[PDB]
């Protein structure tokens, strides 16, 4: 039993602060990297930074390094992320996410229940797929070589309303409590996730995820809906 | 062979190779997928870093694989052993450097240097980064459980630098101590009690004579492969110039690993003139 619970929504006029907490529930927090992804409505997952516990020395996406400030207060078991000079497009979903495991490692565990803050990508999926239950479907990822070619490849089920949740990790594992009909693979430039069977628990836009060598970052594909 | 493991004792110690040495079925299988395709600071600390925790990580998930997916002790010495030949491979010391083997070395003296200097310097980079690689090892084992989550291997315990032939004689008597019970089980059962009153089943039973030849050619490679690693053992520490705290001969290494080590009966099971073995295998 692990939780991760985040602070309520908070409502900013453009152009001031936020800060977003997030506490965890059943395990030191001490010994984790808590990175924050977000989604705003119309668009899709989109990662921002982290803390690389292994190393300290907190990352973070290429146009946010002017934005994003990780703070932590061991005594409160949580930890913070303020956004500066909020935008109009800024207002999203602000999620905190952890590998539980992992040093080098993204393939996020633990996630908190999202924040609502009111005020393309390098990996390339298909705009959009649909089956019908029984057969065999195949969201495809595409990418260079320096994102997907030399590093693991992730998947997550996000069925909006809810957070994300780990699918498959290291482009071949899966977790205990995914269903043996997914199944993920990867070769040369493309990962590609396989649902054999599609049930009626297939409601969610899918995500492919892997670490970019050349951006020292974590990347997330464009999206993928089944119906 | 970043697949799966091999079941345990399924190869036995391979003193052929090499002849000087007895390398373990695990070395071979060790995970270096990443490590041999690697065809400027970043070259070497986040590059070669990364490369080598994506094995790291590997080999850590399929030896708990190995262990049947139990977080006991038996799957800490794995890691532990594991862990320092990444070490070794890294450091320049790697006992077997053959085959695949070549191809990481070279890439790594393409990275550092060729020289004495070179050695201190991954000697150093592996002291500041042991640790991270101990924490990819434990990946798998940690992801699995959230929750309960216990470290039931110690870090230190496995960073702690030491020759590398001392680690493998500490993997082979395990192996000894768990594989003498078997042997002697199966000669138990075929063997057990007397045949008319007083002779012994292994006189005239063909039965028992069998399960002796197998004991027999067991032994004898345990004998051998204790006689080629004490030797390496003896040829390294006169070597070395570093005083290991407290091992000076190889039995010493198993009074260490080994619970209550009576080496007197060791030297007695391995030639053939143990108790057990005379009651069952030995008529006159």
């Amino acid at each position: 039993q692990v939780q991760l619970v985040q602070s309520g929504a908070e409502v900013k006029k453009p152009g001031a602060s936020v800060k977003v907490s997030c506490k965890v529930s059943g395990y030191t927090l001490t010994e984790l990297s808590m990175h924050w992804v977000r989604q705003a409505p119309g668009k899709g997952l989109e990662w921002m930074g982290g803390f690389d516990r292994e190393d300290g020395e907190s990352i973070y996406a290429q146009k946010f390094q002017g934005r994003v400030t990780l703070t932590e207060d061991t005594s409160t078991d949580s930890v913070y992320m303020e956004l500066s000079n909020l935008r109009s497009d800024d207002t999203a979903v602000y999620f905190c996410a952890t590998d539980f495991g992992g040093s080098y490692f993204y393939a996020f565990d633990i996630w908190g229940q999202g924040t609502m803050v009111t005020v393309q990508s390098v990996l390339t999926q298909s705009p959009s797929a649909s089956g019908t239950p029984g057969q065999r479907v195949t969201i495809s990822c595409s990418g260079s070589s320096s994102n997907i070619g030399r590093n693991p490849v992730n998947w997550f089920q996000h069925l909006p309303g809810t957070a994300p949740q780990l699918l498959i990790y290291s482009n071949d594992q899966r977790p205990s409590g995914v269903p043996d009909r997914f199944s993920g693979s990867k070769s040369g430039t493309s990962a590609s996730l396989a649902i054999s069977g599609l049930q009626s628990e297939d409601e969610a836009d899918y995500y492919c995820e892997a670490w970019d060598d050349s951006l020292n970052g974590v990347v997330f594909g464009g999206g993928t809906k089944l119906t | 062979n970043c697949n799966y493991k091999r079941k345990r004792r399924e190869r036995d110690w391979d003193c052929n190779t090499k002849k000087d040495v007895c390398i373990p079925d695990r070395r071979y299988q060790l995970c270096m997928k990443e490590l041999t395709n690697l065809v400027d600071i970043t070259f070497r600390k986040l590059y070669l870093k990364r490369k080598l925790i994506y094995d790291a990580a590997v080999e850590g998930d399929l030896l708990l694989k190995l262990n049947n997916y139990r977080y006991n002790k038996d799957f800490c010495k794995d890691i532990r052993w594991s862990l320092g030949d990444f070490g070794d491979i890294i450091m320049g010391t790697d006992m077997e450097g053959i085959g695949y083997s070549k191809v990481v070395e070279n890439n790594l003296r393409s990275i550092f240097g060729t020289d004495e200097k070179a050695q201190q310097r991954r000697k150093q980079w592996w002291n500041e980064s042991k640790a991270q690689i101990w924490t990819a090892m434990m990946y798998s084992v940690k992801k699995r459980l959230k929750g309960n989550f216990i470290w039931i291997c110690k870090l230190n315990v496995a960073v702690n630098i030491e020759p590398q032939i001392y680690r493998w004689i500490r993997e082979w008597g395990r192996d000894y101590v768990s594989e003498l019970p078997t042997e002697v089980q199966k000669l138990k059962e075929k063997c057990d009690g007397k045949i008319n009153y007083t002779d012994k089943k292994v006189c005239k039973v063909p039965p028992c004579q069998n399960a002796c030849k197998s004991y027999d050619q067991w032994i004898t490679r345990k004998k051998n492969q204790w006689d080629v690693l004490s030797n390496k053992f003896i040829s390294v520490k006169n070597a070395e110039k570093v005083q290991t705290a407290g091992i000076v001969t190889p039995y010493d290494i198993l009074k260490q690993e080994l619970d209550e080590f009576n080496e007197v009966a060791f030297e007695n099971e391995i030639n053939k003139r143990d108790g057990a073995y005379i009651e069952l295998c030995v008529c006159s």
